[PDB]
């Protein structure tokens, strides 16, 4: 998970680097945050 | 450089560079960048030449440079 405005940062990767890499571009923190979690609780929160 | 008259940007081009590709309240970097432009220019046509003059708009900018540098305070 890559900011927006790193997308031109990309050409010095190298492309079997890239072709490995599932590259997502990003523009908030609540497009990363539905991504990372798993939709389920597991623990009993403090409250 | 060492080219002659056989490339040249317009202003489209021009705008296109101090749109994205350079954020500076000078011209040093504006110089660099059109270095950047000059030498990648030169190598492609000692690569594959062209024929007579070779117009550079907004489309034959990020050909030559891709990577912005300074990302300006829009």
């Amino acid at each position: 998970v890559l900011p927006k405005d790193n997308e031109a940062q990309l050409e010095e990767l190298p492309k079997e680097v890239l072709e490995g890499l599932e590259i997502k571009l990003v523009e908030d923190v609540g497009e990363v945050l539905e991504y990372l979690l798993l939709p389920e609780p597991t623990m009993p929160p403090v409250v | 450089s060492g080219m002659e008259g056989r490339i040249e940007v317009t202003d489209a081009a021009i705008l296109r560079v101090i749109s994205e590709y350079t954020r500076e309240a000078g011209v040093r970097g504006l110089e660099r960048e059109l270095g950047k432009i000059a030498r990648k220019g030169a190598k492609f046509w000692l690569e594959g030449a062209w024929e007579g003059l070779r117009t550079i708009d907004a489309s034959d900018i990020p050909t030559y440079l891709g990577i912005p540098r300074y990302r300006p305070d829009k």
